[PDB]
Formats: C-alpha cells, sequence, structure tokens
RNA sequence: GGCGCGUGGGCCCCUCCUGGUAAGCAGGACGGGCGAGGCGGGACGAUCCGGACGCCGGGCCAGGGUGCGCCGCCGGGGCCC
C-alpha cells in the first residue's frame, strides 16, 4: 500500500483519529456496562413474575463456547486431527471461542475426549482478552496494548475498542467471524486436573463443564 | 572501549566419545554414527552433543578476555595501514619474527598508540 | 458430599403433541452437571425420551436446614458382580443431604459398589416408633450413655509432633 | 523360508500423504469415445458459421 | 516445542530470486528493475524483474517476422524482449519499429536500422520508461525444444511421443495388437 | 478359492427384489436424456447385455454420449492415491435419473421468486442463506407435572 | 513438470477374525506405535501410562505416587488372616 500524502497530513490525521477512537472508547464502556446490570435485571424480573403464574421461564441456551485442549500430540487418530487443526487448537493448553449450531456441536463431539469446554462469563472474557490477548496480523502474532490497532484493523466492522470487542464476542453479534478470527488462539498456563481419562460428568475431567470453565480457566490465565 | 558483559554459554570443551579408555582414539570432536551408539542416541548418563545452540553472541563473539579484537602482523608496514581503528583492534606479532624486528615494531606502535598482546616475548 | 437439586423436563413438542406432559424428579449429586446426566439417565429408561430429543426447563438446587437429628429410610437398588438386588438401610443425620453421603460410604465400603452402580428409590424420614434397624434404634432412645469409643487417637494425634517424650503419657477415660 | 504374503497395513497413509489427486480439467472434455455422426455434425455447422468459422476470408 | 505442524500445510516451495550468471551486465540490470519495483509497485516491472531472472532454457528467441506478426494492432507501442532477436531471411520486407532486446544478431540489428527502426538497450528503456509507459512485453514458444518433445513413455497407449534411441524391430510398433 | 471373474461375488448384488421380478416397465425405455445430465447406476439382473460391472452398482456420473440405443456416462474412480475418470457404455436398464442437484435447482428458483415479490412491495429482502440449526430461545411453559420415580428391580 | 536415490526379511498395541487342545504358534483387517522418538513413571523391559527434543534462569504442573532406603500427607466413613 502506497500512501500520496505527505508526514504533517499523516500526523494529523492520525491525532483525529485516536481522539475519535477514545471518545467511542468512553460512550460504548458506560452503555455496555449498563446494558449488562439490565440483562441481570430483567432475567430476575422474568423469572418471579412467572413463577407467580405456576409456570417456569427457560432462559436461552448458550451462544457461545470456550473450548481449551487437554491433551497433547503424540498418537491421535487421523479425523480428529483434522478437526481439532480447523479449530485452531494444535498445542496443549491452548484456548479459543466458537459460535454454537448443529455443525460445530457435531465436530465438538466427535473430538470430546480431548478438550472441555463450557460457557464464559464477561469477566473472563475481559481478562483473557487483555492480559493474554495478540492479534494476527498478516501472519504475524502482535500484541494487543491499546484501542489503535483494533481500530485500524476492525474498524470496517463498527469495532473500534476493546470493549466493542468484548460486547461482539459475548452477544455473538453480527460481526463474530471477523472478530474472532482476527484474535490469535489463547496460550494458557499449565492446567491442574482430576483425572485426564475420564469425563468431567462421571468424575474425570473432559468433556461438557458447563459454568465450571470459568474457573477452570481462572486459574490458567 | 565499553560492552557487553561476555557469556560463554559452555566452558569446557567437547570431547570425543571414548577417548579417554584408548590412546589410538583422540580427543577432538567426531559425530558419533554407530547403529547401537548410545551417545548417539542420548541417553542421560552420556557426555554432551556439538550442536548450534551453543553459539556465542554475536555482538562479543571472537573478542578476548581484555576486550580488543586481534589482529596478527608481522611488519612495520602492516602495523601502520590497517589500524585507524585502534579503538577495538589490538596487534599480535606472529612467531617467527625475530628479536630486531620485534624492537623496530615495539618502539612504532609505542608512537601510533596501538596495543600489543605479546609486547614482553622474546624479552630476556 | 451431596446437594440435592429439582429438575423439571419435557419432550420438545411436536406437530402432534404441541404441549408434552411435564416430569419432576429429586436428584442428589455432588454439582448439576452430575445431576442433569442422572436425570436424562432415568428419563431414557422410564418414558423413552433421550437428551436429544427432550429439554431441560429447571435445575434448581435446593438448600435444607440442619438443627435437629431426625432417622432417614432408604430404598436402593445397586448392581453386584452377579446380578442385581434391592436393599433397604436406616441412617441417622441432620439432613438428607448429609444422609446421602453416608449411604454411599457405607454402600462402598462393605459392599464395593460406586455412584453410577445405584439407583436411590425413595428416601423419606422415619419415626423414632417406626425404625427397622438396631443401631438406629439403640440410639434413639432416651439417657443414652457410653464412654469415649476411642480415646487413645487424642493421644496418638498429639505424638506426631512431640516425637520425644519424658513419660509415655496416659489415656484419660 | 517362508516369508510374509501380504499387507495392505501402510497403503492408506502413503495415498494420503500428498492428498488424492482430482483429474485433469480437460478430461472432462475429450471427444474420446463420442457418437461419430454427432461429431461430424459439430465440425460443419462450425464452419459455415460466419461468426465463428476459422476459414480465411 | 510441543507442536502439530502438519495437518494443514503444505511443504515449501523454491523458486529463483538471483539472475544466477556471471554475467556482470545482467546482475546490474536485475537490480536496478528491482530498486524500481521497491519503489513503485508497478506490474510491468515485476514481471521484468523475474523474466531477468529466468534461465537459458526458459527464454526462447524471437524473430523479426514474428515480432512485425505481433505489433500488427500496435504499430506505435513498444516490444519489450528479455531474450535475443534473430533475424528471418525467409521474410523479404520487414516495417518500421521500435524493439528493446537483451541482444540483436548483427543481421537482425542491421536489416531494422535499415526500414527506419530503433533498436533499443535495457539501459535505455529504464532512462527512458522505467514503468513500462506504451510498452508491450513478448516472449518465444517455451515447448520449441527437442528435448521437450520426448518427455513421457513411449510404449503406453495413451502417450504421443517417440522413443529416444534408434528401434529396428516390429513388437509393440505396429498398432495396439503387436505386442 | 480366489477367482475374479467378471461377474465374481454377485450372489446377492444382482438377483431381483423380493416379488420384482420379470420384464421392467415401459417407462424405462420412453423418458428423455441430455448431454449434461447426472444419473444413477442401478444394475438389473434379468438383462445381460451393455451390463456394468460390479464396481459400478451405486454410484452417480454424468452423460457424456448419447447414442442409439446406450448411453455414455462419466464416473470418477479412486485407484491408490489418485482419481481416475472412467467413461462405460450402458444400456437403458441399468440406468435412472438422478436428484442429487433438485434441492439446489429449487433452492435457487425460490430464492429468485422471493427476491422478485419483495422488489415490487419494497419491502426488506429477508435472508437467503441456509441455517444450521441455532439454539433454542427464551419461553415460558406451565406446569401440571407428574412426578418420576426409579422402580425396584 | 524434469532428474534422481534408498527401500521391496518387518515387528508390537487396540478392537475384529481363520487353522490348531494350545502356544512368547501360523495366517489376515481399520487406526496407532517401535523401526527411525530423547525425558518422567510402570523396582527391573525397543513397543505399556504421560509427554515428542536448540543453550539457559524463573514459575505452573501430566502420568505416578507421599513409614525408612528415597523427593513428597493429612482429615473423614466402612471392612479387615
Ligand atoms: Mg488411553
Ligand atoms: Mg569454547
Ligand atoms: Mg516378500
Ligand atoms: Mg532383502
Ligand atoms: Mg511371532
Ligand atoms: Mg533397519
Ligand atoms: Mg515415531
Ligand atoms: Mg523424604
Ligand atoms: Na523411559
Amino acid at each position: 500500500q502506497r500512501d500520496i500524502r505527505s508526514a504533517a497530513e499523516r500526523a494529523t490525521e492520525k491525532e483525529k483519529r485516536a481522539a475519535l477512537v477514545k471518545d467511542h472508547a468512553v460512550k460504548s464502556a458506560q452503555v455496555y456496562a449498563r446494558y449488562y446490570i439490565d440483562l441481570v435485571e430483567s432475567e430476575k424480573k422474568a423469572r418471579e413474575n412467572a413463577l407467580k403464574n405456576n409456570q417456569l421461564y427457560v432462559p436461552d441456551e448458550p451462544k457461545v463456547y470456550l473450548v481449551v485442549r487437554i491433551r497433547g500430540i503424540v498418537g491421535v487418530a487421523p479425523k480428529v486431527r483434522t478437526i481439532l487443526s480447523l479449530l485452531r487448537l494444535r498445542q496443549i493448553n491452548n484456548a479459543v471461542f466458537m459460535r454454537c449450531n448443529k455443525a460445530t456441536l457435531n465436530a465438538l463431539r466427535i473430538v470430546d475426549h480431548y478438550v472441555t469446554y463450557g460457557e464464559p462469563t464477561v469477566e473472563t472474557i475481559r481478562n483473557l482478552i487483555y492480559k493474554r490477548g495478540f492479534a494476527k496480523v498478516n501472519g504475524q502474532r502482535i500484541p494487543i496494548v491499546d484501542n489503535n490497532l483494533i481500530d485500524e484493523q476492525l474498524s470496517k466492522h463498527n469495532i473500534l475498542c476493546a470493549e466493542d470487542l468484548v460486547h461482539e464476542i459475548f452477544t455473538c453479534g453480527s460481526s463474530f467471524k471477523e472478530a474472532n478470527n482476527f484474535l490469535w488462539p489463547f496460550q494458557l498456563n499449565s492446567a491442574a486436573l482430576k483425572d485426564k481419562r475420564n469425563n468431567f460428568a462421571e468424575g474425570g475431567d473432559f468433556g461438557y463443564r458447563g459454568k465450571y470453565i470459568n474457573e477452570f480457566v481462572a486459574r490458567m490465565i | 572501549l565499553p560492552h557487553k558483559i561476555i557469556i560463554k554459554k559452555r566452558k569446557n570443551k567437547f570431547i570425543r566419545f571414548q577417548s579417554e579408555r584408548f590412546v589410538r582414539v583422540k580427543p577432538s570432536w567426531r559425530k558419533p554414527r554407530g547403529i547401537d551408539s548410545p551417545m548417539r542416541h542420548q541417553y542421560r548418563g552420556q557426555r554432551p552433543m556439538v550442536s548450534i545452540g551453543y553459539g556465542s553472541d554475536k555482538e562479543t563473539r571472537f573478542m578476548l578476555p581484555c576486550g580488543f579484537f586481534k589482529h596478527r602482523i608481522s611488519t612495520v608496514h602492516e602495523l601502520k595501514t590497517l589500524f585507524m581503528n585502534n579503538k577495538t583492534h589490538a596487534a599480535q606479532i606472529a612467531h617467527g619474527v625475530s628479536a630486531r624486528s620485534r624492537k623496530q615494531i615495539l618502539e612504532e606502535a609505542k608512537k601510533m598508540g596501538v596495543r600489543v598482546l605479546n609486547a614482553d616475548a622474546k624479552l630476556r | 458430599m451431596m446437594q440435592k437439586y429439582i429438575v423439571y423436563g419435557r419432550r420438545l413438542p411436536s406437530e402432534k403433541f404441541p404441549e408434552p406432559e411435564v416430569f419432576r424428579m429429586t436428584i442428589y449429586a455432588p454439582n448439576e452437571i452430575v445431576a442433569k446426566s442422572r436425570f436424562w439417565y432415568h428419563l431414557k429408561s422410564l418414558k423413552k425420551i433421550k437428551r436429544t430429543h427432550g429439554e431441560i426447563l429447571d435445575c434448581q438446587h435446593i438448600e435444607e436446614n440442619g438443627d435437629f437429628v431426625k432417622n432417614f429410610g432408604v430404598l436402593l437398588r445397586y448392581r453386584s458382580r452377579v446380578g442385581q438386588h434391592n436393599m433397604y438401610r436406616e441412617v441417622r443425620e441432620t439432613t438428607s443431604a448429609r444422609a446421602m453421603d453416608k449411604v454411599y460410604s457405607e454402600m462402598a465400603g462393605q459392599c464395593r459398589a460406586r455412584y453410577h452402580d445405584i439407583q436411590i428409590i425413595n428416601v423419606k424420614e422415619v419415626a423414632d416408633e417406626d425404625v427397622r434397624r438396631e443401631k438406629v434404634a439403640m440410639f434413639t432412645q432416651k439417657g443414652v450413655r457410653f464412654p469415649h469409643p476411642c480415646p487413645y487417637v487424642h493421644v496418638k494425634r498429639a505424638a506426631r509432633t512431640a516425637r520425644f517424650q519424658d513419660r509415655a503419657p496416659h489415656v484419660p477415660q | 523360508a517362508k516369508l510374509k504374503n501380504h499387507t495392505s497395513k501402510n497403503q492408506n497413509r502413503k495415498d494420503h500423504r500428498n492428498g488424492i489427486k482430482k483429474p485433469k480439467k480437460s478430461a472432462y472434455t475429450s471427444h474420446k469415445g463420442m457418437c461419430p455422426k454427432y461429431l461430424r455434425n459439430l465440425r460443419r455447422s462450425r464452419a459455415n458459421d460466419p461468426r465463428q468459422s476459422l476459414r480465411p476470408n | 516445542m510441543g507442536i502439530d505442524l502438519k495437518t494443514g500445510i503444505k511443504k515449501r516451495k523454491v523458486e529463483r530470486k538471483e539472475p544466477k550468471s556471471p554475467n556482470p551486465y545482467i546482475r546490474l540490470l536485475h537490480n536496478a528493475f528491482k530498486v524500481v519495483y521497491e519503489n513503485t509497485g508497478e506490474d510491468f516491472t515485476k514481471v521484468l524483474t523475474k523474466r531477468l531472472c529466468l534461465s537459458k532454457t526458459n527464454r526462447p528467441v524471437l524473430s523479426v517476422s514474428r515480432l512485425a506478426h505481433l505489433m500488427h494492432k500496435r504499430e506505435d507501442k513498444i516490444a519489450v524482449v528479455a531474450s535475443t532477436v534473430t533475424n528471418d531471411e525467409r521474410l523479404v520486407t520487414i516495417p518500421r519499429m521500435t524493439i528493446c532486446a537483451l541482444k540483436f544478431s548483427a543481421t537482425a540489428r542491421s536489416r531494422i536500422e535499415k526500414a527506419g527502426g530503433r533498436c533499443m538497450s535495457f539501459d535505455e528503456l529504464l532512462a527512458e520508461k522505467p514503468t513500462g509507459d506504451n510498452c508491450v512485453l513478448l516472449q518465444g514458444r517455451r515447448s520449441c525444444r527437442a528435448v521437450c518433445k520426448k518427455f513421457g513413455s513411449p510404449g503406453r497407449p495413451n502417450s504421443h511421443v517417440k522413443p529416444k534411441g534408434e528401434h529396428k524391430g516390429r513388437r509393440g510398433a505396429r498398432g495396439r495388437h503387436s505386442w | 478359492t480366489h477367482s475374479q471373474g467378471y461377474r465374481c461375488k454377485t450372489r446377492y448384488c444382482f438377483a431381483r427384489k423380493f416379488r420384482r421380478h420379470g420384464m421392467a416397465n415401459l417407462t424405462t425405455y420412453n423418458r428423455v436424456y441430455k448431454l449434461g445430465q447426472y444419473v444413477n447406476i442401478k444394475v438389473n439382473g434379468a438383462y445381460h447385455k451393455g451390463m456394468p460391472h460390479r464396481y459400478y452398482n451405486g454410484r452417480t456420473g454424468t452423460i457424456f454420449n448419447i447414442g442409439p440405443r446406450a448411453l455414455g456416462v462419466q464416473i470418477q474412480k479412486r485407484v491408490r492415491g489418485r482419481i481416475m475418470l472412467k467413461r462405460i457404455n450402458v444400456r437403458l436398464e441399468h440406468v435412472h435419473p438422478s436428484d442429487c442437484r433438485k434441492n439446489h435447482l429449487e433452492r435457487v428458483a425460490a430464492n429468485d421468486a422471493a427476491r422478485r415479490l419483495a422488489k415490487e412491495t419494497g419491502q426488506p429482502v429477508p435472508c437467503l442463506k441456509r441455517q444450521n440449526a441455532l439454539p433454542r430461545a427464551a419461553h415460558v411453559v406451565s406446569i401440571a407435572s407428574a412426578i418420576d420415580i426409579t422402580p425396584l428391580k
């Protein structure tokens, strides 16, 4: 890419863009804090109102999972190897985000005994991105330390700072694919297990954990 | 000139396998190549194997403990030419130069402010 | 360490069954993942509904009080190495969740049966006048007394830190 | 002295090593075994079409 | 350590990046055009540098008659060839044209000088039109070598190539049922 | 032994179906085929001329040749680590038209129709992309539940 | 696409088979391993359980264990030649 404008014009436009990004960041942070609080309160109110009327309130199903690889690379069957390659889980103790459909769920079930997964919270997502966040730019692994990089690479999808990225991941918005692939897979610290050989349901370790993924990973960030 | 601290990743030399049990086998390094060789497999008790990775930081590679770079000379002309960067390079007189030539070379070097590593040799 | 859960479940509505019947069960488990697993385990066998054809409407944790002591009767079936057997047991505890722990430990120690080898049929609270087992009965009476069953344990426990002592300690009783 | 007669143990792995090669994109349009009367008519119709005939002038 | 890198990934490829010839003229030209491309990103220059890196077997010669036939609708443009231009005696008369080549035969050079044409060097092309404005890039036929026509298996039913030596028998050389 | 005659191991795949013996219905002769059409291969064991090999039973291919009495069908066959294009001649009793594209054709027709409809009225165009089953949404259910218990052995 | 080397005695594990009373016997099949894979554990083993390797400092921890040899433990329930 070749730029025609002089150095001073670039400097001035860069400063203008930075100011715009800062303002957007402040506004979005306030808005999203309000949104999270409101979500929790509305769910509680729905539960109470339904309860008075001899009815059960069934909440929404999880839309995004957090899956982490817990088994190594020696002696792996071919189909499992392919599926794990397509999730970008090529090393032990790596982690990624994943949208939920029947297409993705069936593949996850096939690779079950190599991973553990569940539904994350906003706090987990924010900690992961702030402390272990790196960007894939032209095939390089670039650290994320400020909102300028996010704005430069993801502006065309209305993503201008860390708050928008967190919100897009949590809500599984219309730009989940680009935002998710913009992130390099997380390289976490070593994992504390109970028994790598068996499913979480029967006291083991692999498979579906639900909300306990949050503590399991909080130990690792 | 000031420089970084010199680190040597290994202090001892790499000795050839089994050279302590036979006089006919010299200690100079050779790569082990047997089908059953235990040093090729690198079992826990064997001696270390040569590899890239032991390499020195290239900022201080070839630097003598005094902090200079070595330059071997044998004539007074060789000294005068190619010693304008006297900051980092020191002179070493070759083995075969005689005592008269050594006297002349030392006088010239002292005039030019160039360091000589083997200045005391052949002085009895 | 068990909890007690109430789980609601239903088969997904179809075109010929717009509003399927709902089922409720009581489950004792160490967490809610295990609770839902056991719920589906029983629903598949008793009502021919698999996890894939149904949905779970609510898994609500319920905490008891735990002040006084009650007598619990537990009816169960377990599989051994030679088939299956029914069994009635009596336990004395402060909560029904604590009684299940005692029952599971006794089954593990005496019969060698693990969690997934046992099916709890019913758990009820029994009055002091209709106890069936002799140990619980002898502990339901009034003014019951006995000496300390293992006072050597206190002396043994203190010797781990004080290795060498100037006399052999006595065991007070 | 008898040796092995047969094994296919390693053959599927060797096949997938460089992928399974697809055929060329010209093998789908060859005239290798087409009906001659159809082929002759196709030749004459093209040659008499002014907009697609390669005859000079 | 401890990573899987051989599941959806292929082996690296090897391509030429330097001319490989001892001739200093070709090194100078390649470096100059690489600099020009670095500072402009133009496609003409990129293809030119790539062509200047090719080996001799991949740079067939071009005739004056072929050049004339290729400039029928573009007589005012400049023909650029990264090879030598030879003569064609079969052509009695040649038009007027501008050609830039690595080399010219003495006869081709003289024929072009007559008829009012102009023979240009890559140095002058760099001096005047570094980005190839009003220029056409041409090459010869890469499959014209006699070696190229003997690749394959002569004895198979579906090949259309001849054997390499001299053969005097009949077994397998007189139809599909000669074996 | 191990012999590999042309029709080895065909005891079940070439037999007629139960209560479906005898001559074929006449629809198998008066349906129309065109070049480039997808067809299925199913061997009929009552007709012994133009019969394909057992390998081609249950494969799909395209028509490359329309003949006076037989069709030419192209089929992809895997041989070791490679795919070969095989061209075979089949008589009409062993070939049926294939519905492997019907879903795509109907999708294209519906997409075009819906695109036309909303434009005339100006209504917004819906999403014309298939979706893999998404997770269920929030809702409220009523309780008239039946207590479920575990039976004795 | 061109040119070219080595190889053409294999063996073991999982699950599925055939001959044989059986065999650390002989013969086949999908996947993996040793061959050609260092390191920790299984007392001891080419293949088992983990983990697949440039030279170093720090942290976390898989598999397996925590009387003494020999780095590392306690608490609770039941049984007990
Ligand atoms: Mg295993
Ligand atoms: Mg050294
Ligand atoms: Mg053989
Ligand atoms: Mg041999
Ligand atoms: Mg054997
Ligand atoms: Mg060998
Ligand atoms: Mg290996
Ligand atoms: Mg110790
Ligand atoms: Na070992």
